[PDB]
């Protein structure tokens, strides 16, 4: 690799959404004899629109998808004396 | 000398004179701002006690001061690859632009990439990167996303803006006629859409000579990118002073551990090996500390940048001085060495005209408002325009609303309004 | 002066006069042999992480 | 795995005060890691030196323990301003930045709490299902151009119609949908059609 020598790991000609990263555009997952294979990740699925100055494409029909986010907001209210912690 | 705030003004208020642009000019700005910044590692033990087993035998009665170094600094580098993922990859499949580049006029061919060259990227963003300029412990881990990774996001990037407007943002890519998108934008901006289908050819040439302009402001003077070049500068000091702090005494009789272990006896060496661990130590936690705060500000860089480019370029934006001066239309993403380069492309108002404005018309004892635009007047004749473009049009029932009676409004004026 | 590494053979210089190579830190890069009169060069050996 | 988020901020905490926790037990130099063994067994000249690198040793751990935590806290901040901005934007109202509250056309959300955190179900619209076209940007009628008030001029093969832009609902052009400006020998792309007048 460009980071460096992985052994243990073969090489794949392949392209997959990559699950853990390594570095330098490579990563590694385990698949099918089961063995863990090294790969350059794939960055999204290939595709092309035909645009032309007089074609427009407009939706027929909806759907409604309800989304989640979760952040947090707060953190532990720890507090530590000093002088009991040090010279109790 | 004493600063000028600038060059002084007084506008020719009175309550009824208004100051309505007779055109336009389509101007092309530009904004950068960092990303991320280097993945660095460092080795506690190989930077304090170089492979020496007497020197490692001690500083493991100080606990655990060598293993949330190494947590703080893999922390770090796990949020950069983070934010720039957040960043760039915002979008789901890759698009491209069809082989025929029939954009109406516009001239899109300095900011797409070019295939003649070995990496694909575009002339812009080459200009960019050429513009942007051990082994104690110390090393720098390789970033995830490779360069031609990032660029060809910023290509499907660029190919869904021209190629389908904003609905490649919702949805599934729409396409569109680059014309008919950029009528829907001035639309978004309280202009009617036929100024631009009857100026679309000076519309077009005043974009080629801004994005021509563009190379000349950045391939000429180099201080543009500075506000990138300072982050690589401070990391490259902060390295250079840790490196640099391997050479003082802190009160031992050397510098150096070897002439230290090769010179005195071993019940008498760890009075001296214990000043310098404890001078290495507090070097190592002063940059430690400074690195994390730096990557805090960073990460607050990175979020600014990835909301930009949310509301900026995969839709038009209403925020004021968000996306530029003026009016936004529309952005395009550029790619950088740690960081992302912007080119905003807005609407500002050109030459105006002095007039006479009127709240309302009497016409039978009515009063008569407009449903959008401003009464003007001339000298002799009352019409009735839009606020940002003057268009003068005769005031009929189709313009106004009749509301009311005359005796309340304060400044109504008398004329006839025509019934079709 | 001890340490560790490989003697690497490298044309640094003429050093007409001098013995010690230093670098940034207090890290001799290149040392001139006592015995002969030749210009070694010190290589640290291989680091990295698992 | 869907609250790691909130779990990843609970792990910190508790990792930073075990390892607080833990660093009572070192030497850093003296010869005991409790102070009553030491004064147990010297006499106070000596004791006290003994005591002083225990002493440096626990107050170096406090401040690095304090540092971290005021940085965490400083994240923790940007993160709960960044939460009340969304509450403030996404649910007292409807939100026309992009992807600010979801992907797609935002409608509704709705708070849920959660352990030190909180929890929004955005409520979005997404277009399904799609149709090629033949469009025109303007129609020259009798000379004059009709361009469309608020919709968009489609044609299915033989008609033209105008419809909205988020929305296939074709109309029949009329003088209701479209407006009048100028003559029709400068738009690029006219088309020639017949505009019905009610
Ligand atoms: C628009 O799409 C919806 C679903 O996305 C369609 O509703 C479905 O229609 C099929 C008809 O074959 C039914 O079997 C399903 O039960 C319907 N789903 C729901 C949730 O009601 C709807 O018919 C589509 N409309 C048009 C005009 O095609
Ligand atoms: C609005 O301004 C533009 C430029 O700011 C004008 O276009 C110029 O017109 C003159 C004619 O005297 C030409 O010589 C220039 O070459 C034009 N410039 C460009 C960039 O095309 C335009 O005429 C102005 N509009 C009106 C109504 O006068
Ligand atoms: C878009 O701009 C580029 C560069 O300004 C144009 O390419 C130039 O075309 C002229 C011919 O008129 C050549 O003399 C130059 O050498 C070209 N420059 C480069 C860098 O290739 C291009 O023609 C423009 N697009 C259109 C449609 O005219
Ligand atoms: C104010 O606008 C009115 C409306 O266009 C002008 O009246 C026209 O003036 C032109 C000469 O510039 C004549 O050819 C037209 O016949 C006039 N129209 C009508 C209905 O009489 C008027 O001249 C403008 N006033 C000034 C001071 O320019
Ligand atoms: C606008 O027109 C109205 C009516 O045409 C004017 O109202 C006149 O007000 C005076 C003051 O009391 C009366 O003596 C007249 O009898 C009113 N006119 C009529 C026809 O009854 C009004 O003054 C006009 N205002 C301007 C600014 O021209
Ligand atoms: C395009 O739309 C027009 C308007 O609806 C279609 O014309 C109608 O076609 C139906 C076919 O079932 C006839 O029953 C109607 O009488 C037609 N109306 C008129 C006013 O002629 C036309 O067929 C559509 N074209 C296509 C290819 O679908
Ligand atoms: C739309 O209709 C007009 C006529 O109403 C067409 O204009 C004609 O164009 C031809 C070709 O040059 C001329 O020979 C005729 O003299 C024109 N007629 C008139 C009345 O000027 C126009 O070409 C049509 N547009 C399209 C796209 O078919
Ligand atoms: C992948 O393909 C190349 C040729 O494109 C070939 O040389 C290489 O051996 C292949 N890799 C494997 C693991 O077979
Ligand atoms: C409009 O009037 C102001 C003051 O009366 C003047 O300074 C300005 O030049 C005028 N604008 C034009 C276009 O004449
Ligand atoms: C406008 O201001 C002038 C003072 O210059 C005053 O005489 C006139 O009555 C005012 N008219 C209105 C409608 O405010
Ligand atoms: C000492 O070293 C020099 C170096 O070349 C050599 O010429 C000489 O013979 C050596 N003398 C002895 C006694 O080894
Ligand atoms: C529209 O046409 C393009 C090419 O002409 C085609 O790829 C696409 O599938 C068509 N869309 C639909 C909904 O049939
Ligand atoms: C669209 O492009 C074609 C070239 O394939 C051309 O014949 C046609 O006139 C163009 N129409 C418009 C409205 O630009």
């Amino acid at each position: 690799t460009r980071a460096g020598c992985l052994i243990g790991a073969e090489h794949v000609n392949n392209s997959y959404e990559c699950d853990i990263p390594i570095g330098a555009g490579i990563c590694a997952s385990y698949q099918t004899s089961q063995s863990i294979i090294a790969y350059t990740m794939s960055l999204g699925a290939e595709n092309s629109v035909a645009y032309s100055n007089n074609s427009i494409a407009i939706p027929t029909n909806f759907t409604i998808s309800v989304t989640t986010e979760i952040l947090p907001v707060s953190m532990t209210k720890t507090s530590v004396d000093c002088t009991m912690y040090i010279c109790g | 000398y004493t600063m000028s705030l600038g060059a002084e003004n007084s506008v020719a208020y009175s309550n009824n004179s208004i100051a309505i642009p007779t055109n336009f000019t389509i101007s092309v700005t530009t904004e950068i701002l960092p990303v991320s910044m280097t993945k660095t590692s460092v080795d506690c033990t190989m930077y304090i006690c170089g492979d020496s087993t007497e020197c490692s035998n001690l500083l493991l009665q100080y606990g655990s001061f060598c293993t949330q170094l190494n947590r703080a600094l893999t922390g770090i580098a796990v949020e950069q690859d983070k934010n720039t993922q957040e960043v760039f990859a915002q979008v789901k499949q890759i698009y491209k632009t069809p082989p025929i580049k029939d954009f109406g006029g516009f001239n899109f061919s300095q900011i797409l990439p070019d295939p003649s060259k070995p990496s694909k990227r575009s002339f812009i963003e080459d200009l960019l990167f050429n513009k942007v300029t051990k082994f104690n412990g110390l090393t720098v881990l390789p970033p995830l996303l490779t360069d031609e990774m990032i660029a060809q996001y910023t290509s499907a990037l660029l190919a869904g803006t021209i190629t389908s407007g904003w609905t490649f943002g919702a949805g599934a890519a729409l396409q569109i006629p680059f014309a008919m998108q950029m009528a829907y934008r001035f639309n978004g901006i309280g202009v009617t859409q036929n100024v631009l289908y009857e100026n679309q050819k000076l519309i077009a040439n005043q974009f080629n000579s801004a994005i021509g302009k563009i190379q000349d402001s950045l391939s000429s003077t180099a201080s543009a990118l500075g506000k990138l070049q300072n982050v690589v500068n401070q990391n490259a000091q902060a390295l250079n002073t840790l490196v640099k702090q391997l050479s003082s005494n802190f009160g031992a009789i050397s510098s150096v551990l070897n002439d230290i272990l090769s010179r005195l006896d071993p019940p008498e060496a760890e009075v001296q090996i214990d000043r310098l661990i404890t001078g290495r130590l507090q070097s190592l936690q002063t940059y430690v500390t400074q690195q994390l705060i730096r990557a805090a500000e960073i990460r607050a860089s990175a979020n600014l940048a990835a909301t930009k480019m949310s509301e900026c370029v995969l839709g038009q934006s209403k925020r004021v001085d968000f996306c530029g001066k003026g009016y936004h239309l529309m952005s395009f993403p550029q790619s950088a060495p740690h960081g992302v380069v912007f080119l905003h492309v807005t609407y500002v108002p050109a030459q105006e005209k002095n007039f006479t404005t009127a709240p309302a018309i009497c016409h039978d004892g009515k009063a008569h408002f407009p449903r959008e635009g401003v009464f003007v007047s001339n000298g002799t004749h009352w019409f009735v325009t839009q606020r940002n473009f003057y268009e003068p049009q005769i005031i009929t029932t189709d313009n106004t609303f009749v509301s009311g009676n005359c005796d309340v409004v304060i400044g109504i004026v008398n004329n006839t309004v025509y019934d079709p | 002066l001890t340490g560790t590494g490989v003697l690497t053979e490298s044309n640094k210089k003429f050093l007409p006069f001098q013995q010690f190579g230093r670098d940034i830190a207090d890290t001799t890069d290149a040392v001139r042999d006592p015995q002969t009169l030749e210009i070694l060069d010190i290589t640290p050996c291989s680091f990295g992480g698992v």
